[PDB]
């Protein structure tokens, strides 16, 4: 399994008029473990796109996204927002369909204009997944599923959907063999986004 | 995924659950099965849009269910779905298996629910339904589906088309499982979670 | 197969395995896994027979293209920046070249030594010491103990000699020694009496 | 799924009722935790005919050992060996108290005894949270900067229902064949009392 | 699972981690993989040690000495050469042999020696023993070595980790040097040595 | 290759209903149509059967051996000592789990208990047992499942389901297999089992009241 | 499937039942089976290629005149089992099949589907040269209902096409219609 | 292989063709199918076993007495298709199926072999019970035609074995004789 | 996995090989891979894993328990034959011994130095010098031009040092070189200054 | 097959047997398996010389110069690597090089080295050359080492025998020193020698 060799989580949830995404820090080769500083998160301007799956694709969508969005500000005149940039990950997926892309992506991000959270996801099917309180993605996706639906309520503050996503991400990496050696949570508001890394375990 | 058409009297009804399943873990629980080809040709499964408003603005006509279905179809052998719609020569409910080959139908299910739903709208379809009663009966095949196999859960999506008027969607048209509250409130007191590095982004 | 390099204060220290072995019989004993990309950027690769060679002149020859054309000396980050997308592009191909780099450079304009780790999918990662196949397994946990970033060059040579002695104990294949090259300010450079 | 936790001279043993094949519900209410007396309980999930092999060769073996014994009391460690030398694609879960009445939760050869054990096919959903809510772990005092972590605390027969209830809620919203009814039956020096909890039925 | 056993003039040092895992899914991280066949004797795994201590109890009573680190490895070995992936070390002291180890593998192997790793991480575990390892380490010295290289491998492999469970083998039987979490192990290492740089924090 | 598909069964206020096709499908081929695959052991129990017709033979001998065996020295054989349909379940799932050279079938054993109890189980050649209000065997288990269990979707309905309900669910039931199930006869055969009436075993029903009429607008 | 095409005194009867399953499962039992390719050119298969078929019947209609059965049989095989039957006041009721092998026959009656196995022996026994339309349709509905009765991928009701000169007439026969017989 | 058993007024009626094949090329063309595994009661595979058989129901003749027809077919079911036909004057002509299942079917009339395929549809339709004895030989020629017609692996002359309380006759009818049926 | 046997004028010097490599790891670099059979006899033997070492011990019980029995010290050409019957019987067995063994001993009786050598399919063969496996595709090529009947022992272990220096050379893989032991009319004596 | 090229003072000897085989039956002893691409380059082999050679003549057209060695080796290289089990040496001299050997295989691997040999007798070419191979052989003992190589390879080896053909490369060009039968040479060495001692006769 592609996305199985590198490993890797992210996850996204929602607060009170702002985002928190957060992902894991370790690149391996299975069981090898060789970055503990592969960040699996980007920022296109003010949203937010968590890679899970196949390094090689992470990088490459990575490069091809801010391609994509550098010429959308060009000729728009304006930064691409977390809707439109969920529909062009789709499109952008699904031109490579056939020989896909070995991904997991997760966007979140601030509607500058209507200034309310947004975050989405991609299943296999290619299918936008939008959801109103978190998206996960990656090896531990049962354990982040399970962990994320106990955990979450609705209209967290800033510092408690921290520490929720926070708790969330690192009880889900404890269990998950491939995930871990460090994670970092991104906390989205209409004015700043705050980046913390986690203190945990360490094998 | 359960998907039903029932046609009726004056018109034609599709309804879908609305749960997206990853295996045997649920990634989305509210999940939109029905699509939109045209204002009045849905679709729902287990380009074709843009290409039929092209040719619609070219014709300056109201699509046809047909030109969908042969379309899809063409597309499909190219390289299961129910369509369903009301075109000016009357309302329509065509199934697509996706090697190729299309049928009509009077009533119809797809899925892993379509057995379950089948059941229930061989038990209860009639000729000279109307309108209540398709809907009625749509959503207890839906039903039927959700209770009874593991891939269905969650809402009840309908789309009715009528001939003399617009399409109306009904989104979450019924929601039997709403979750219930959690006993205990899983909120983390704040510095609950130890942080190494704190920094802004400039976004 | 052996592909090391570490990364100190001042240099990238980078050393290969000198053996060749077809088959039955070890045809060479004095092989060098490296090319020169640039007057201060150096690639040693490793994998299957021709595949490696093939590559590693391949992207010496675009380099090469890049930095005439541009009159320029391409940085190591853009060197394995290119590097990258050549493995990444090939590996959905129909045939990819299946070679893993280690791309040592010194940065002259921000005066910093770089080591690049790509693996034949084209996964880059920026690293202070790194190591391709099983070679890795045996010098990570060494690296991990006394690695740290402030060791000078004498003492960077000093843990490669600890690594490779600790491969040569445990690893099961005789690589006949290694080849072993320092990338600094000055440019490359090759230790003899390693 | 089954859930064993010990606590506080108490322990519970807790799985939903629920009974598949591929996409289908056999039946909503096919009990699989059970009441073996001597204050131990018991499941065997896993491949069913296995583990109904398994159960029932453990009451005929606990049988003799009541017969050689003169009807003692057997203990959970004793039981705990004894499921070891008859073991099937099972994932057996033994709970009740130990001698010195603590709770004892016992996950099997290769018994482990634990704090805490999930099993079945929903255990990844489950058993993380109970790590987090349980045993606090990746939890610290706040304004330590992480150096203090929260100390282990003992729940209540209580909070561990409330535990309990929540979690396998969690896995019946995300896990497709978990959920129809919650079977928990908590072993005290009371004895063994049993409760059921419906659950979404989709 | 990454578990080794190294002799030294203070005994045997015998460290395991603690983790198992289903695939990915980490089943437990507290998995004791060190039994203790005898108050001499420790079997190390990567049924067959029930068995092996029935048969050391059933030579106690027949025999007048104890059995010794040998004859249990081969039996061990002999039943395993029978069935024949797994990798054991049976670690002990008898007063006609000494400090013994011997390693005993799926494919029927026996080896006795100084120095064995064994798991996933057994690469890591080598890469620091060989380094560190001396005949004449302390007691304390030794235990802390056997804590570091279960420690790098633990690090390193992903499938290993959990706890360092220390166990020391002297003459007046073996000692449960006790269970250290590695997420506190490797902070606390990190600090005191100062190792692991590239590691943040 | 030779095997019967349909057999589905519900509980109600006073005891249980279940029903089979009489057809024997030779892989595609209807070959057989005169299979019964109800076998009543007593007043109180009846074993519906499906899989492979020689082992539903070989599991008829059974219970017929066990039949004989009860009486054996047994004077209360008769009323008191006579076979319970949870003995001959245990009995049969017995058989299946030491077969399984395992028995290709899967069995629903429906009757009454002595003390009034609906005993309704399954078990096939896997071992696999399971009881539920309502049971389906093979292709019913999609089909008719759904109908039955909009009759009784819990245990606490069973009380309130009577004995005409439940009978016209289990007919629409088979209504709906014979349209629906490619391998399945009109013909069939039903069995009530109530704790006051006793067996009453029903043969050759046919299934009745079909919709074609809607073809002729296709 | 079970489809039936016979020429007889006026014309050509193509009949064919109306059961398609997937496995065990029907799923759907009121198919119609018989295809319109032409005016009066219905073929049988035992869909996409019959849009293709029907297209290029059109285009030859167009560029050349009205195509006859010979022709979409033709067109069949050079786009490629199938039962082509038509009629024309010049070559009158006419029967084509195309089995697997992609070989081209004319007949004066053919059977196809897993049905047609359970009656080669009745049809070959009944069969008469210029029958009459309602001893045509006897034959068909006895036909199609033993190889319904047999056939388990095989059922539903029997529609029949019936080409003449005076037009196409659609016919249906439901089971409390044939099963009887 | 084209076997047919029929139960008629006087005793039942057991036939079968003459051809064997292995591949196309057929390796007997005048075999005799018809095995007589005891006094009164013989069978048709669809030959160690057979002897086995026979072995058996001597065994059982002399220690319990005349075995029935059902005694014949239930010994090949504990030795294990089979179509066994027999007769006595208590059940009259019998006939029992044992296909491939295992299962055995007793019936009016039965019908194995590749051959039989073909002849499903025109054996239901031409049976009737209890017919004649001219009857039933006239109804097993024109069934065991169809199906030589129709199976390449069957053809040859056509045995028949008639079972009845006088005894048992043996009739043969060559191709030139039944061909033309 | 080397196994080589020289036999010359007075003595038969058998060489093994020291490495034990079990999957990614060398275990051991200090392994005996003989077995004294006899006071006179040495088998040397390789194979995979287990077979060997089990079946070693079993040749040598069985060895040992003739001896006892006979009060007589069975003759190396008796030995080899036991161990040829052991094999080939096994070899069409539920589980062969898939082991090779080389066989030197000095005859008593005869006054002559004896070498055997024995596939795991049973074929035995009294050989001048012998080794199995890859270890001859080398070897054979040096003592084809050098070998001698009448070379003395220390000629014979000068032999042996070319083989293993050859072997060294071109073979792959490390065996962390070998140990040589003399089986002379004085018995079995390990040369440890080779 | 056995082929050998060892660079010395006196320049390249390149020798090879001469045998064919069809599994055990032997097609021809008589197979020539150098190729001699120019009066100062030699092929060997153990179609893509009959390019080779083409784009030799074509390459001494156009430029002045005679083509490389290395040039000659990368275009049979790339050639191989294009369609990529075989191995050969591409052996020549050219005055701004020297003596020159490239061993190219069918993986699209291009070796410069002082020795190589090739074939099912490798190993034992290389015994034999390994252990009496010097750069300041005259050129007797050269071409009496190469001779002596492909003879152990053809006692030995079973694919191997038929004839050992000589070729030596000096600066003027190659020169071939003939044909020498495996069946006469055996025995000429081992009497001159005094080898294969275990050999009857």
């Amino acid at each position: 399994d592609p996305s199985s060799i590198n490993g890797g989580i992210v996850v996204a949830m929602t607060g009170k008029d702002c985002v928190a995404i957060a992902c894991d820090l370790r690149l391996g080769s299975q069981s090898l473990g060789v970055s503990n500083k592969f960040e699996k998160i980007f920022h296109y301007g003010h949203v937010f796109l968590g890679i899970t799956g196949l390094a090689t694709d992470v990088t490459t969508l990575n490069e091809m996204f801010r391609y994509k969005t550098n010429l959308y500000k060009l000729k728009e005149e304006r930064a691409i927002e977390p809707e439109t940039f969920t529909q062009l990950v789709s499109s952008s997926l699904y031109e490579r369909r056939f020989g896909p892309y070995f991904v997991g992506p997760v966007v979140a991000g601030i509607n500058s204009k209507s200034g309310k959270p947004f975050i989405a996801g991609f299943d296999l099917i290619g299918c936008i997944d939008e959801a109103k309180d978190f998206i996960v993605s990656g090896t531990a996706s049962d354990q982040l599923f399970g962990m994320c639906e106990s955990l979450y309520e609705p209209n967290l503050e800033p510092e408690d959907l921290f520490e929720t996503i926070s708790q969330a991400l690192l009880n889900a990496a404890d269990r998950d063999a491939l995930s871990g050696w460090g994670a970092v949570v991104y906390i989205i508001k209409k004015d700043e986004v705050v980046k913390r890394y986690l203190k945990m375990r360490q094998d | 995924t359960t998907i039903v058409g029932v046609k009726f009297n004056n018109g034609v009804v599709i309804a879908a659950d609305t749960r997206s399943t990853q295996g045997p873990i649920v990634a989305d629980k509210n999940c939109a099965k029905l699509h939109r080809i045209s204002p009045k040709i849905w679709c729902a499964g287990a380009l074709i849009g843009s290409n039929i408003e092209l040719h619609s603005l070219y014709t300056s006509r109201e699509p046809r269910v047909v030109s969908a279905l042969q379309m899809l179809k063409q597309h499909l052998f190219k390289y299961y779905l129910i369509v369903a719609g009301v075109d000016p020569t009357g309302s329509h409910l065509f199934s697509i298996h996706a090697h190729g080959s299309t049928d009509v139908g009077y009533y119809l299910s797809l899925g892993s629910g379509s057995l379950a739903a089948m059941a229930v709208l061989e038990s209860h379809w009639k000729q000279d339904l109307t309108k209540e009663e398709a809907i009625k009966l749509a959503s207890d095949a839906i039903q039927a589906g959700i209770w009874n196999d593991l891939g269905s859960g969650s809402n009840v999506d309908v789309c009715v088309m009528e001939i003399g008027k617009d399409a109306e969607y009904l989104r979450n048209y019924l929601t039997p499982n709403v979750r219930e509250e959690k006993q205990k409130s899983y909120k983390f007191p704040r510095g609950t979670t130890a942080v190494l590095k704190e920094s802004i982004v400039n976004i | 197969d052996i592909i090391l390099g570490i990364r100190v204060q001042d240099s990238v220290i980078l050393a290969s395995s000198k053996a060749v072995t077809r088959g039955i019989s070890v045809l060479k004993d004095s092989d060098d896994k490296t090319r020169q990309l640039s007057p201060h950027t150096l690639m040693s690769f490793a994998g299957e027979a021709g595949d490696t060679v093939q590559f590693a002149e391949y992207i010496q020859a675009n380099i090469q293209l890049y930095s005439i054309r541009e009159d320029y000396e391409l940085s190591p980050q853009a060197v394995s920046s290119f590097v990258r997308q050549e493995l990444a592009k090939s590996i959905r191909s129909r045939r990819p070249y299946q070679v893993n780099v280690l791309i040592g450079g010194y940065d002259k304009k921000k005066n910093k030594p770089e080591l690049y780790q790509i693996d034949y999918l084209g996964t880059k990662v920026e690293l202070p010491y790194g190591a391709h196949g099983y070679s890795g397994f045996y010098t990570f946990s060494l690296l991990d103990h006394h690695y740290r970033p402030d060791m000078t060059t004498e003492e960077g040579l000093d843990l490669l000699k600890l690594c490779v002695q600790e491969l040569e104990k445990r690893m099961p294949m005789d690589f006949k020694g290694v080849i072993v090259k320092i990338v600094d300010k000055d440019g490359i450079r090759q230790v003899d009496d390693f | 799924t089954i859930l064993g936790i010990a606590g506080e001279d108490f322990a519970v043993l807790a799985g939903d009722t629920r009974n598949i094949t591929d996409y289908s519900i056999n039946s909503r209410y096919e009990p699989k935790v059970f009441d073996c007396g001597d204050n131990i309980v018991m499941s065997a999930n896993g491949f069913a005919a296995d583990g109904d092999a398994l159960v029932k060769r453990f009451k005929n073996s606990v049988k003799w050992y009541h017969f050689d014994h003169n009807d003692k009391k057997l203990s959970i460690n004793s039981a705990a060996r004894n499921i070891q030398h008859l073991l099937y694609y099972v994932h057996t879960i033994i709970a009740g108290l130990d001698e010195d009445g603590k709770g004892a939760v016992y996950s099997f050869g290769s018994y482990e005894r634990e704090q805490c054990r999930a099993g079945g096919a929903a255990a990844s959903l489950i058993m993380p949270f109970l790590d987090n809510q349980v045993n606090f772990k990746n939890q610290y005092e706040p304004g330590t900067n992480g150096k203090v972590k929260k100390p282990l605390k003992y729940l209540s027969v209580e909070e561990v229902i409330k535990l309990v209830r929540d979690s396998f809620t969690s896995a019946t919203e995300r896990h497709i064949q978990v959920g129809d009814g919650l079977e928990i039956l908590i072993v005290t020096k009371d004895g063994v009392r049993k409760e059921f909890y419906e659950l979404k039925r989709d | 699972t990454t578990t080794l056993a190294f002799r030294f003039q203070g005994g045997i040092i015998v460290a395991v981690d603690s983790r198992a895992t289903a695939g990915n899914w980490v089943a437990s991280q507290t998995v004791k993989k060190v039994i203790e066949i005898n108050p001499f004797l420790l079997g190390t795994m990567a049924f067959w040690e029930t068995w092996l201590g029935s048969q050391c109890r059933l030579h106690e009573l027949r025999e007048k000495e104890r059995i010794s680190v040998a004859a249990a490895s081969k039996i061990l070995s002999n039943l395993v050469y029978q069935y024949k992936s797994m990798g054991t070390m049976i670690c002990g002291y008898t007063r006609k042999e000494g400090p013994t180890i011997y390693y005993v593998d799926s494919d029927g192997t026996r080896l006795k020696g100084d120095i064995f790793c064994v798991g996933s991480g057994q690469t890591f575990a080598y890469g620091v023993l060989d380094s560190n390892y001396k005949w004449d380490l302390s007691v304390e010295d030794a235990l802390y070595l056997g804590k570091r290289s279960i420690l790098a491998a633990a690090h390193r492999d992903a499938y290993s980790g959990g706890s360092v469970n220390l166990y020391h083998v002297t003459e007046d039987g073996w000692i449960y040097h006790g269970n250290h979490d590695v997420g506190e192990l490797f902070w606390k290492v990190k600090e005191e040595e100062g190792s692991f740089n590239n590691v943040i924090g | 290759i030779v095997t019967g598909t349909s057999v589905i069964s519900m509980k109600y206020d006073n005891g249980v209903i279940i029903a089979a096709d009489n057809l024997g499908s030779y892989g595609s081929l209807l070959r057989f149509n005169g299979v019964e695959r109800l076998i009543p052991v007593g007043d109180n129990t009846v074993v519906g059967i499906s899989g492979d017709i020689s082992d539903m033979q070989h599991i008829e001998r059974l219970l017929k051996d066990l039949v004989t065996e009860n009486a054996y020295d047994n004077p209360l054989a008769d009323a008191e000592e006579a076979l319970e349909p949870s003995y001959i379940f245990e009995y049969l799932a017995t058989v299946m789990y030491q077969r399984r050279n395992p028995l290709w079938n899967a069995i629903i054993v429906a009757g009454v208990q002595s003390n009034g109890d609906q005993f309704l189980r399954y078990v096939n050649l896997l071992g696999v047992t399971y009881s539920s209000p309502t049971l389906a065997t093979g292709f019913g288990a999609h089909m008719a499942n759904p109908l039955l269990r909009k009759v009784v979707d819990r245990e606490s309905d069973i009380p309130k389901t009577t004995v005409q309900v439940a009978e016209e669910a289990i007919v629409n039931a088979m209504r709906v297999l014979y349209y629906r199930d490619a391998r399945s006869s009109r013909n069939f055969s039903l069995a009530i089992i109530d704790k006051n009436t006793g067996l009453t075993f029903k043969k050759n029903l046919q299934v009745e009241n079909m919709k074609w009429d809607f073809a002729k607008d296709i | 499937t079970s489809i039936m095409a016979v020429t007889f005194k006026d014309g050509v009867i193509l009949g064919a039942d109306s059961r398609t399953t997937t496995g065990a499962y029907i799923a759907n039992r009121v198919t119609d089976k018989l295809t319109r390719v032409h005016d009066k050119i219905w073929c049988c298969r035992s869909q996409a290629i019959a849009d293709i078929v029907q297209y290029h019947l059109e285009l030859y209609t167009s560029q050349y005149g009205t195509p006859s059965t010979e022709t979409a049989a033709s067109v069949f095989k050079e786009l490629c089992g199938i039962i082509v039957a038509g009629y024309d006041d010049k070559n009158k009721g006419e029967v084509y099949t195309i089995p697997l092998g992609g070989s081209v026959h004319k007949l004066p009656y053919a059977i196809a589907g897993s049905g047609s196995t359970f009656i080669y022996g009745y049809c070959d026994k009944n069969f008469r040269e210029n029958m009459s339309k309602e001893e045509t349709v006897d034959f068909i509905k006895h036909s199609l209902s033993q190889a319904i009765k047999w056939d388990g991928s095989s059922g539903g009701v029997i529609r029949m096409v019936v080409l003449t000169a005076a037009g196409v007439e659609r016919l249906i026969f439901y089971p409390d219609e044939y099963e009887q017989l």
